[PDB]
């Protein structure tokens, strides 16, 4: 596959709060920090 | 509900009537004590509305 544009977003949050980041999500990395849209075309990747 | 001092045995799992009051829902979701907070037939952005 190939891919037209592509953005790497990095940053570090709690391990709880890993789920907050998929999309449609809510509660406050979701709400007010990192918000992804609901169509959203790629992947969510975490690491301890 | 949530900070009585002691809970049931789950065999004999307690029932209480929540009733002629205002229920605000924001309080218990945005708790991050909540390990589980999963509903079934409401979203729970929707419990406030």
């Amino acid at each position: 596959l190939c891919f037209t544009n592509v953005y790497a977003d990095s940053f570090v949050i709690r391990g709880d709060e890993v789920r907050q980041i998929a999309p449609g999500q809510t509660g406050k990395i979701a709400d007010y920090n990192y918000k992804l849209p609901d169509d959203f075309t790629g992947c969510v990747i975490a690491w301890n | 509900v949530f900070n009585a001092t002691r809970f049931a045995s789950v065999y004999a799992w307690n029932r209480k009537r929540i009733s002629n009051c205002v229920a605000d829902y924001s309080v218990l979701y945005n708790s991050a004590s909540f390990s589980t907070f999963k509903c079934y037939g409401v979203s729970p952005t929707k419990l406030n509305d």
